[PDB]
């Protein structure tokens, strides 16, 4: 288990980690994280009480480096650092946690949730997508474009996810026009996971990462690319058994975990009627659809 | 974007484009079988593409045979007709390809959008406006030419014979729609306003009577007339 200490907390902010939040008062106490579960990813996440516009934060992996947060009041919001001297950190943490000044991730031990969550997604890839390659950790906040918004501006604060258009050139193979845009197997199965992707294992892991910029920063290109990684999935005829079986389970923990308030914004109607009641797959997501017309009829 | 009233004249500028009317491609008789179903019969069809300044009417014929062995033929009437728009702009010139290309039928706007991916320039459009464009079949030189096709054929047309010597597009474009809508409207009446009088002909190069301007008010307000004796008939009023 592992720990990302807080020099202070001068703001009255809403932290965030992973699927958990407390509420930090203006120059309260707060010294960090501890008990951070090893083997997965996590993000740290910022809303501040006097502007909850722009929530922010970090993607990191602690089997990568020693990271603290650290208040910056010119820029004015608490950023993420890597510790080299590895004695020092140990030294501060150990501090930190004999005055108990520090939060416990409060993983129930049933609860695979962030697993589920996360399940494909890797730092290594997370880092390509957010390039900024002199850190170990990247960050997301809730205004940054990815590169298919900037081709409808600024290119060091973009997110690379992979463009994905139904209408170009790529998806559509001269002479299969109506065949390829109708049955979308060929872009699917050739041009992205042999092409680009390389495995199934990538395709889902910038799915899931796209989830949880939408979900966690209001990233409204994060969740223009995950509808658009499930369309794609969906409008295809021919699709290997296990990747249908593995994306019925990581929608159906997206779904759930998605706060009941945020779906009028977070969820695109046409894609899930598409998907769940019109596609090709439309009989292959059991568990999602059950959990759809229990939890979001609305919207259905 | 869409094509509309507002806009109308744009229809007469000098920036090529066509309208593209779907709705003649794929045409059927319903019928009974032995055992008392219903099936179809296909027959021949056509792809009414036209330039709305010079006239020029591209007819693509859509013979019977391009739907054998085929599923969802509606569906595929409407790629088919992509495909051949496209074709048939590749097959032209740079300088005569168009700058926009006008459906008439909203559903036609991804499938030619999709055969037109190498012509990113090539604005395609719908529009607010119901073309009777549809009636096209019932111009007899058009209608007899499609039926009698033994295989896929193009047949070039000026749709409106020599009367851009006389008159603007937009009256010509304007004319031709009025004639258009009387046709749909009830055909029996609208061919017998155009051909009643005996001495008044058409040329062999020509689809529609010679006639003078003074009769083509004349014949313009029949028309007018046919298009509210039906909205009476049918509306009572
Ligand atoms: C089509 C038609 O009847 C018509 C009439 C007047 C116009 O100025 C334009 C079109």
């Amino acid at each position: 288990m592992n720990t990302v200490p807080f020099t202070s907390a001068p703001i009255e902010v809403t932290i965030g980690i992973d699927q958990y939040s407390f509420n930090v008062k203006e120059n309260q106490p707060f010294h960090g994280i501890k008990d951070i579960p090893i083997g997965h990813v996590h993000v740290i996440h910022f809303q501040h009480a006097d502007n909850s516009s722009m929530r922010y934060g970090y993607w990191f992996d602690c089997r990568m480096g020693n990271f603290y947060i650290q208040y910056d009041p010119k820029d004015g919001l608490y950023k993420m650092m890597e510790e080299r001297d590895g004695a020092k950190f140990e030294n501060i943490v150990h501090n930190f946690k004999e005055r108990q000044m520090m939060v416990s991730y409060p993983k129930i031990d049933e609860d695979d949730t962030w697993y589920n969550l996360t399940e494909f997604v890797q730092m290594d890839k997370i880092r390509k997508i957010v390039r900024k390659d002199e850190n170990q950790f990247s960050y997301v906040d809730s205004s940054m474009t990815t590169v298919q918004e900037n081709e409808l501006s600024d290119p060091a604060h973009s997110l690379n996810y992979t463009v994905i258009n139904f209408k170009s050139r790529e998806a559509i193979r001269p002479g299969h026009e109506m065949e390829d845009f109708l049955d979308k197997s060929y872009y699917l199965n050739t041009v992205m996971l042999q092409g680009i992707f390389k495995n199934s294992s990538n395709y889902f892991g910038e799915l899931q990462f796209a989830f949880l910029n939408a979900m966690f920063f209001g990233n409204y290109g994060s969740s223009l690319q995950w509808h658009a990684m499930i369309e794609l999935i969906c409008s295809s005829a021919t699709v290997p058994k296990h990747m249908l079986d593995k994306l019925d389970e990581i929608l159906y923990y997206q779904i759930k975990t998605l706060p009941e308030q945020y779906s009028d914004i977070l969820l695109n109607e046409r894609v899930w009627n598409i998907c769940l009641y019109s596609s090709f797959q439309k009989n292959s997501l059991h568990n999602t659809e059950k959990i759809m017309e229990n939890k979001y009829p609305e919207l259905l | 974007g869409a094509m509309n009233s507002s806009n109308y004249a744009e229809l007469f500028n000098n920036d090529i484009k066509l309208f593209v009317d779907d709705t003649n491609v794929y045409r059927v008789t319903v019928h009974k079988t032995f055992e008392g179903n219903v099936a179809t019969k296909a027959i021949n069809g056509c792809i009414f593409t036209l330039n709305p300044k010079t006239g020029h009417l591209f007819l693509k014929i859509i013979h019977t045979s391009v739907w054998a062995g085929q599923k969802r033929l509606s569906q595929l009437a409407k790629w088919k007709t992509a495909e051949e728009v496209s074709a048939l702009v590749r097959s032209l010139p740079k300088e005569e390809q168009p700058k926009q290309i006008i459906v008439t039928r909203k559903a036609m706007l991804d499938p030619l959008e999709v055969h037109m991916l190498d012509f990113p320039n090539i604005a395609i459009r719908p529009t607010e406006l119901r073309l009777p464009f549809s009636a096209a079949m019932s111009i007899d030189k058009l209608s007899d030419v499609v039926m009698k096709a033994t295989e896929p054929q193009m047949v070039l047309f000026n749709i409106y014979d020599d009367w851009l010597d006389r008159i603007s597009s937009y009256t010509a474009f304007s004319r031709l729609t009025l004639l258009l809508r009387a046709l749909k409207t009830n055909e029996e009446s609208a061919k017998m306003i155009l051909l009643s009088d005996p001495t008044i002909t058409i040329k062999s190069y020509h689809l529609w009577p010679s006639f003078t301007d003074e009769q083509w008010i004349t014949i313009e307000s029949q028309m007018r007339d046919l298009i509210l004796t039906e909205y009476g008939r049918k509306y009572n009023v």
